[PDB]
């Protein structure tokens, strides 16, 4: 009982321990990046340890270690529910983000802020933990907008551009979004049930629990990229490639959906929710493979990748299916760790070129990243027997066998054969046909600092999703009795998508011109969903805001009301009454009808 | 068209004094003038390990042992899985077994 | 970027943009290089046949006819060079590129941290003293009393004399500062 | 410090260990490990804290209050007694609150406990939840910020007169 | 209190008989010491109330004002020591007495025990804060702005003290705890909704309400840094405090009077915020970030629920704290520049990097960054409006969203982007603002902490 809860606070010591050497200046002795990354390593091993005390016992923990204040009849404590989910991505996490510091200790060389970057990913992880392992809604918030701001800030890196700036307000945006929804679901729980603590919230779910599961589906959707709040994912792209890949590839993306898998017991026992969260997963996943398969810039598709799998974990969690969500949460945050690891390397050693249309002859030239990204793309579209075998499989197992929307079905499955023909795509135009890119060759993959991060990875999207698998205590009994064209109904699709997308890439290989169509242009411009709402809504807030608000209201009605009016009323009295033309005679002829009246008013009051 | 002589002549001597500027730009060797080693496991890792972990593991085990168990519903945690045949460690008694399983075609 | 724009463009100067575009877009829809070059030779093909017109009425026509072409057939997302503006790394280093007048802002400390590149610092703006007096009095006497002038700046007209304007086009950042 | 007639809690039951592997357990030998580099010198440390402590010890006293007259015996105006009574009914809310704390802290140890058997081994606990929670919205509810032991005493006269109405039939 | 306000007092003759060279320093170090002397109010192990004297008393929504007042002056010292440089000595201990005026009679308004001495104090804040705007000001309109300051405030107050006057004559001493204990309810007739009216409206003048708010941005442009303080952390919530004091003996008919100002504090944040989306001034938009938040204060005060009651009172504080370190900034960067324009000064990021973290700071405290206080108050204010009506959630969701914009704006256009490098008069930092910044940045963390001791009297 012990040693549980000092592996714990020891993760949470270790991860605020870099902040405080940056703090207490030391750190122009010391190599700063090394001593995270190192850091992080001993982070992964004492979190190792309480997963393999889990996978033995199933201990299920609570730890109150700070009583933060209590405030007549609701005490804000903060606490950690050390779950499955906790436990799970709390190792998880911890081995990506060391093999994400170790490539950005490579990436980020000649930079000169390369110790605040270490310190901005470090701080990421705390915020991401506290997330995560939080036991109430408070401090499950504080990991929220902790994350969010430091997303904000890591996507802002190269401040000076006007870009990165703009998509860092735009996840600010709806990362806002998301914390309303989220707010409304807090308050909500605190009115009902006098806390915000997951155990009265477990006493809550035998009533009607509509108003905080809309609150919580629409901060889910917020913080996942989910349809209507989806694009500021693919332009938190514009940030460096470590941030693209730990942040918005496997940690920070998957905590909206970290947080329906908490709230999974609320969830099972509303239709309309379920059905709701089903439609808007198939929806967002359909749409954003749709938008992956004509993207040119390589981060753009495996971000647009990112988003599909996180529709298909909705999809899931649509389905009573937390368990699997967590499962794919786990199993995409290796993948596109990986993935984007790679892509970064490709792109730093093609000198900070990042498009596919100046690609080509990867495999040749760069067997490695060739190899590892060959690795990420046949275990993301479902190899058997890699990591992505135990989930996304079992998912369409799932969605396969249970009662669902027909159409829903249909698109999450063809949403699959586009996540096989845009990885296809990927596969192509960047490790196949001719060179395409500027002649001068400045490739050097030898670093160690390079390859180790990519090895583990590598290992990760091997044996993990095994590993993980045949030690998840079993809970979410899925169904085997099924006919064969539904069994191998994922494996069929992804095969008939990489045929159908080889032999359009030889298509575009042969030597005609073709007339684009609306089809494509509706893909390749991210369906004009930012162009129509990035212009429409900020033209009509800022315009409603000046045109009314400002110059309307304040500068000219309520002046024209309140004191403007009552300075020209007194000013007109006093220059009636003080009009006076100087003459005795006019003085005392008011004089007399001032003796007149006061005869009046004796005699009418007497 | 090509070049006018004036902006020709203006590019030639500022693109003249752009290279004696980026010439001055560099550094001479003296500058900046500023005012145990063993193996990785033994030294680089082993010092690590018993400095920023070793110390801190002492320090949250004494918290939660000294300050969190001598309170009430600090660390809770769930029943562990109890099985037919088992042993209980604190109570002494044994689970009865189940049934005799008619079922054994698989 | 190094001339400034003029009142305005020419045709010919239109026709070339447009040809640049064209196949700029061209490449982009085409990717192969093999690909791109046939059908490059196309367009070039197609601009030499309507080269030599000289009505130039019609040629204006074409001009627009052509450019709407190019606006209906243009790539949603066009190749762009990562330093070109809407590009990758376009902007990514104005956040590192610092104006060097905050040495004159630095500490004698850290002055004497740099002793040799500061002094050729005060020998470079010695001269930027001694220069701007005849700098200015070279850009009064050659404004021409007409109403017309252009962006251009005039070069150095004699021997010891520096162009005008020129402290902030030599002593500008680096593309890349560090 | 704690005791179990205000902090109950079931007595653990958990199985000897049965190994059928013949593998060793890495937890086991981390856990051997663990003590006997850390839990034995943090409890040294400790043992001269302790000792340290008993050297200098020292006594600390809970404060009672007596009860002093509630304000149904209270002439109103006469702001003595007023606020005497005003105080004592603070205090009581206050009491009341911490109670609700500690209903609460029950009730989230019992859901921790049981785990997948909350919905049939809490009843108790919810039960009393609900009881203690039917009691203070009898109490405290809708008083507003400006709570007072007469805004409580013309709440509970309004809800007696109500029951006393509604027992007529 | 009067361990508190004696030397405060005292310090008038030494600002007028220390040297020259040494007055600022005597001065800023002693204040420092009023404000140490001044925590001991916080000794509050029981509770019942601080009542000090029969004149004096302190409580637990009074002491945090008092606090932060004390704290303050020091800061205020701190500020107003850069653009007096080139002033007379004579002037100078002006302005030091006249701050020093505002801390002692702001001090004597929170720790009063009767409503009229406290109506007293109130315009005797009122006039130094007149005289500081209109003498030091800069701008031409410091003149206008101080007239729209006083004659809303003043047009306010005038209903108050007739309502004061009539409730010590109905009643019979108008101390404030035999009202609180023989407070009788009201017959819910024109008289006495007019007299609700009164005894209200002089405090919504002071918050200020959203359509009587337009003293507040043309005084705090036109005002210097110490004026911008006082107005922005303390008077918003001396009016905030009147009206806490005073809704104890308004009741019944308080719960449908409160109608109008609630619909006006909410649909007036959300339109100051979007006027601080589309400001084009600093001061300005700092200016109606602080009417949005106090018109929260006022949705909190006027549901009178015991939680918005705490939400209210942390919300005083930390904006308070969060305003004059925002204020600070601005000041900061006006003294660079000279000059006010929002989108003028771009890429400070670069040049003034710790100055860029302490305005990042600053803003993420201002749109409620957790766990400080400012987003304790903004969501305890939520839970109550939520629970007086469900529908107020989509007004406080339109006002967090545009209040997140307005601060990320804030920050884009400040301090990143590329920088306007004509301006080579960027002195890199001053000791003394960095310490300005960091004073008032510390005890925002610390009441993170600790958020105990600014819950205030409902809990
Ligand atoms: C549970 C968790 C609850 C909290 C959750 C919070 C989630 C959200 C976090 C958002 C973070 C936003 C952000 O990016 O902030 C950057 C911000 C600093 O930005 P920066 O870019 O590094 O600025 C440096 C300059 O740009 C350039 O300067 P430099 O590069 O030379 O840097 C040198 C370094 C040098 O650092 C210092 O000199 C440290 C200054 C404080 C020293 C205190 C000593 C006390 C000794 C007592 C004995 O300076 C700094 O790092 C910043 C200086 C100012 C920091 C002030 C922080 C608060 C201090 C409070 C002191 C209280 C004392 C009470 C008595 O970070 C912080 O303020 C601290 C780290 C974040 C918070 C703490 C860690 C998480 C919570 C742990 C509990
Ligand atoms: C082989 C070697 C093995 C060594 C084993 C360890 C031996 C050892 O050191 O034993 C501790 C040894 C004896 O232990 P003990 O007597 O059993 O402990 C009784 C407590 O000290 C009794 O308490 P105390 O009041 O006497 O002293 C503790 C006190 C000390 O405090 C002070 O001294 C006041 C501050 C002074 C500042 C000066 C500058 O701390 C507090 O009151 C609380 C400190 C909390 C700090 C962290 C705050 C986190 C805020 C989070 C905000 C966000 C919350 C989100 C929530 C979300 C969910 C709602 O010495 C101490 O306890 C002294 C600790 C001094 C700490 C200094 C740094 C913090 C200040
Ligand atoms: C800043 C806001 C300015 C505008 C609003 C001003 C306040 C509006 C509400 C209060 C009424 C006016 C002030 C009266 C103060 C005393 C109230 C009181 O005691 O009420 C109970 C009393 C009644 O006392 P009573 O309770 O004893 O009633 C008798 C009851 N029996 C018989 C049963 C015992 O109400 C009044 O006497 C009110 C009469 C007010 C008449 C004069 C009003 C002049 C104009 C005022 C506003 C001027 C400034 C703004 C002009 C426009 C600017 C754009
Ligand atoms: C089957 C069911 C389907 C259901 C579908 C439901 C869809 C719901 C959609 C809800 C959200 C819609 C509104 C989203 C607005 C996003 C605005 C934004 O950030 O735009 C970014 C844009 C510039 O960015 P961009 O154009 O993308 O890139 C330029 C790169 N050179 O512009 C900017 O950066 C401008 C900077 C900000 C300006 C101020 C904006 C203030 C907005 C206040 C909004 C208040 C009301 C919010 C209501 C939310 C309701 C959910
Ligand atoms: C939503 C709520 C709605 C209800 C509440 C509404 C009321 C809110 C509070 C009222 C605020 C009023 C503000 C008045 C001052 C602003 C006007 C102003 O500044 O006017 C200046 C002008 C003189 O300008 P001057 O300096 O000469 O020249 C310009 C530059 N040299 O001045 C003039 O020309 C004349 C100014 C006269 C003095 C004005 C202040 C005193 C007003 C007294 C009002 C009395 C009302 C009752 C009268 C009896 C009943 C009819
Ligand atoms: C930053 C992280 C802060 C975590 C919360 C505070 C931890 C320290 C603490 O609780 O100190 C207070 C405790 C005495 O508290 P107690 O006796 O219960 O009475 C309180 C009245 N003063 O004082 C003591 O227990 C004194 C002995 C402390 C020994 C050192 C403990 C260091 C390790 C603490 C790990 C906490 C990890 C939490 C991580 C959260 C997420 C960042
Ligand atoms: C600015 C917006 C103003 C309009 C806001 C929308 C209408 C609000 C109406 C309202 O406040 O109604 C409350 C109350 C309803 O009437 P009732 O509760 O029956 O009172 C019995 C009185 N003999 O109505 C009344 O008691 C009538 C008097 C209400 C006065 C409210 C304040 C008026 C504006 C002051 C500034």
């Amino acid at each position: 009982m012990n040693i549980f809860t000092t592996s714990i606070l020891l993760i949470f010591i270790l991860l605020l321990s870099p902040i405080l050497i940056s703090m207490s200046n030391l750190i122009k002795h010391i190599n700063f990046p090394l001593y995270t990354t190192t850091s992080i390593k001993f982070s992964f091993i004492i979190s190792l340890l309480p997963l393999l005390m889990f996978f033995h016992n199933n201990m299920e923990y609570m730890i109150t270690t700070w009583h933060w204040v209590t405030m007549n009849s609701m005490e804000l404590k903060m606490s950690f529910k050390t779950d499955f989910f906790s436990i799970l991505f709390t190792s998880v996490a911890l081995f990506v983000t060391w093999s994400i510091m170790q490539f950005s200790s490579w990436y980020m060389h000649s930079d000169p802020n390369i110790n605040r970057f270490i310190k901005y990913l470090t701080l990421f992880l705390i915020t991401m933990l506290i997330l995560t392992s939080a036991n109430n809604m408070f401090q499950l918030f504080i990991g929220w907008e902790g994350v969010g701001i430091m997303s904000f800030l890591l996507i802002g890196w190269w401040y000076g551009r006007t870009d990165a700036n703009t998509a860092a307000l735009q996840a600010i945006l709806y990362n806002r979004i998301g914390d309303i929804g989220f707010i409304l679901a807090m308050v909500w729980f605190s009115l009902n049930m006098n806390s915000w603590e997951l155990q009265q919230i477990m006493f809550s779910n035998n009533n009607d629990n509509l108003i905080p599961l809309m609150g919580l589906l629409i901060a889910a959707t917020g913080k996942s990229a989910q349809f209507g709040l989806h694009p500021w994912l693919p332009s938190a792209m514009e940030g460096p490639t470590p941030v693209s890949a730990l942040l918005h590839s496997s940690t920070m993306v998957v905590a909206g959906i970290f947080l329906l898998v908490r709230f999974h017991p609320l969830t099972t026992n509303n239709n309309f929710i379920l059905t709701t969260m089903l439609c808007l997963g198939a929806l967002t996943t359909l749409f954003t493979a749709i938008c992956a398969l004509t993207q040119n810039d390589i981060k753009k598709i495996i971000a647009f990748s990112t988003s599909s799998q996180l529709g298909l974990m909705m999809v899931t969690l649509g389905m009573n299916q937390p368990h699997l969500a967590f499962l794919h949460i786990c199993t995409h945050a290796f993948f596109k760790a990986m993935l984007f690891m790679c892509s970064g390397s490709i792109i730093h050693s093609l000198a900070d070129e990042q498009d596919i249309r100046k690609m080509g002859n990867i495999t040749k030239i760069m067997p490695f990243t060739s190899s590892c990204l060959v690795i990420g793309s046949l275990a993301l579209t479902g190899m058997p027997f890699l990591t992505g075998f135990y989930s996304k499989d079992l998912i369409i197992e799932a969605i396969n066998t249970c009662n669902t929307n027909a159409w829903a079905l249909l698109i999450t499955l063809i949403a699959t054969s586009m996540t096989a023909m845009y990885s296809m795509r990927i596969i192509y135009f960047v490790t196949m046909t001719k060179p395409r890119f500027p002649p001068l060759i400045s490739i050097n993959e030898n670093d160690p600092d390079l390859m180790n991060p990519i090895k583990r990875l590598a290992f990760g999207s091997i044996f993990a999703g095994f590993v993980i698998s045949y030690n998840i205590p079993p809970t979410s009994i899925p169904v085997l009795t099924m006919p064969w064209f539904l069994k191998t109904t994922a494996l069929i699709i992804s095969v008939l998508g990489f045929l159908i997308a080889l032999e359009l890439n030889n298509l575009t290989m042969k030597l005609s011109m073709n007339k684009a169509n609306p089809y494509s242009s509706f893909s390749t411009l991210l369906g004009f969903f930012p162009s129509i709402i990035h212009r429409i809504t900020p033209m009509k807030s800022l315009n409603l805001s000046l045109k009314t608000s400002l110059t309307l209201l304040d500068l000219i009605w309520l002046e024209k009301t309140i004191p403007k009016s009552t300075s020209t009323l007194h000013t007109n009295m006093t220059t009636l009454t003080t009009n006076q033309k100087g003459l005795i005679k006019l003085y005392f002829m008011s004089f007399l009808i001032n003796i007149i009246l006061i005869i009046i008013l004796y005699s009418i009051n007497l | 068209s090509g070049y006018t002589p004036d902006e020709k002549l203006r590019l030639q001597q500022l693109r003249e004094l752009r290279r004696r500027w980026l010439k001055d730009q560099e550094l001479s060797p003296r500058e900046p003038v500023l005012p145990k080693n063993m193996v990785f496991k033994a030294y680089r890792s082993s010092l690590f390990a018993v400095s920023h972990v070793l110390i801190p593991m002492w320090f949250v085990h004494y918290y939660v042992k000294y300050h969190m168990a001598t309170k009430p519903y600090t660390i809770v945690s769930s029943k562990p899985r109890i099985f037919p045949g088992d042993t209980i460690l604190e109570t002494g008694e044994v689970i009865p077994p189940m049934r005799d399983f008619p079922d054994q075609h698989h | 970027a190094f001339c400034a724009p003029p009142a305005y463009l020419t045709h010919q100067q239109k026709v070339l943009r447009l040809y640049k575009r064209a196949l700029r877009h061209l490449e982009s829809w085409c990717i192969h290089r093999d690909k791109y070059r046939y059908f490059a030779c196309l367009m070039r093909a197609r601009f030499e046949e309507h080269k030599n017109e000289k009505d130039m009425m019609r040629a204006t026509q074409l001009l627009r006819e052509a450019e709407e072409e190019f606006w209906q057939n243009q790539h949603p997302q066009p190749y762009i060079f990562p330093d070109s503006p809407g590009g990758t790394s376009f902007e990514r280093y104005e956040c590192y590129k610092v104006p060097e007048w905050c040495l004159d802002y630095w500490h004698p400390s850290e002055k004497a941290m740099y002793p040799d590149y500061f002094s050729k610092r005060e020998q470079w703006k010695k001269l930027r003293m001694e220069s701007w007096d005849r700098e200015v009095k070279q850009l009064q006497e050659e404004t021409s009393p007409d109403g017309i002038m252009t962006e251009a700046l005039p070069p150095a007209r004699r021997e010891g004399d520096l162009p005008p304007l020129w402290w902030h086009i030599v002593t500008r950042p680096r593309e890349r500062p560090t | 410090s704690w005791d179990k007639d205000v902090y109950p809690e079931p007595p653990s039951r958990t199985p000897a260990p049965s190994p059928q592997t013949s593998l060793p357990n890495p937890i086991t030998y981390l856990t051997k490990a663990y003590d006997l580099v850390v839990d034995w010198p943090v409890t040294l440390v400790r043992e001269f804290i302790e000792r340290q402590h008993a050297k200098n010890r020292t006594y600390y006293y809970h404060r009672q209050y007596r009860r002093v007259p509630d304000i149904t015996e209270c002439k109103e105006g006469d702001v003595l007694c007023i606020y005497e009574a005003e105080m004592q009914w603070r205090r009581d809310f206050k009491v009341d609150q911490e109670i609700m704390n500690i209903i609460q802290e029950r009730l989230k140890a019992c859901q921790q406990r049981e785990g997948e058997n909350y919905q049939q081994n809490c009843a108790k606990e919810l039960e009393q939840f609900t009881k203690v929670t039917k009691a203070y919205q009898d109490r405290y509810l809708d008083l507003g910020a400006y709570y007072s032991a007469r805004k409580c005493l013309a709440k509970q006269k309004q809800r007696m007169l109500e029951e006393r109405k509604a027992a007529r039939q | 209190m009067l361990k508190i306000i004696l030397p405060s007092l005292m310090l008038l003759p030494l600002t007028w008989l220390s040297s020259p060279k040494k007055t600022w320093t005597n001065v800023t170090s002693y204040s420092f010491l009023i404000s140490l002397t001044s925590l001991t109010l916080l000794w509050q192990t029981d509770e019942n109330y601080k009542n000090f004297s029969n004149m004096f008393s302190s409580d637990p929504l009074s002491t945090p004002l008092i606090i932060l007042t004390a704290w303050l002056l020091p800061l205020m010292l701190m500020a107003s020591q850069n653009h007096l440089k080139k002033d007379n000595n004579v002037l100078q201990k002006l302005y030091i007495s006249m701050l020093i005026s505002l801390q002692i009679l702001l001090i004597m308004t929170f720790s009063a025990t009767e409503l009229i001495m406290f109506y007293i104090l109130f315009e005797a804040t009122l006039i130094p804060t007149l005289i500081i705007i209109t003498r030091w000001g800069n701008q031409t309109e410091r003149l206008n702005a101080g007239i729209y300051f006083l004659f809303y405030t003043l047009i306010g107050s005038i209903p108050l003290l007739i309502a004061l006057i009539l409730i010590q004559n109905h009643v019979g001493t108008l101390n404030l705890m035999i009202l609180s204990f023989t407070t009788h309810t009201l017959d819910a007739s024109w008289s006495n909704n007019l007299l609700w009216l009164a005894c209200m409206m002089a405090f919504l003048i002071k918050m200020p309400l959203y359509g009587v708010h337009l003293w507040l941005p043309k005084a705090h442009v036109e005002a210097p840094i110490a004026g911008s303080m006082i107005l922005a952390a303390i008077l918003l919530k001396l009016g905030s405090y009147g009206m806490i004091r005073i809704s104890i003996i308004l009741d019944p008919l308080t719960k449908y009077m409160a109608y109008p100002f609630i619909l006006l504090s909410l649909w007036g944040m959300i339109m100051t915020s979007s006027i601080c989306l589309r400001q084009t001034d600093l001061k300005s938009l700092i200016a109606y970030s602080s009417v949005s938040h106090m018109a929260l204060v006022i949705a909190s005060i006027m549901i009178q629920t015991p939680w918005s009651f705490m939400g209210a009172t942390m919300l005083m504080i930390a904006h308070g704290l969060t305003s004059s370190l925002l204020f600070c900034l601005a000041n900061s960067n006006y003294e660079r520049i000279h000059s006010r324009t929002m989108i003028m000064a771009r890429g400070l990021q670069m040049v003034f990097p710790l100055m860029a973290t302490w305005w990042l700071m600053a803003s993420l405290a201002n749109l409620a960054l957790p766990p400080s206080i400012n987003l304790m108050g903004e969501l305890f204010i939520t839970m109550s409006l939520f629970s007086w009506s469900n529908f107020t959630i989509i007004l406080m969701g339109i006002n967090i969203i545009i209040t997140g914009m307005y601060s990320m704006y804030m920050i884009i256009t400040t301090q990143r982007g590329k920088l306007t490098n004509h301006m080579i008069n960027l002195q890199p930092s001053h000791t003394r603002e960095l310490t300005l910044m960091a004073l008032h940045m510390i005890p925002l963390i610390l009441l993170t902490t600790s958020p105990k001791l600014i819950t205030g009297l409902t809990m």
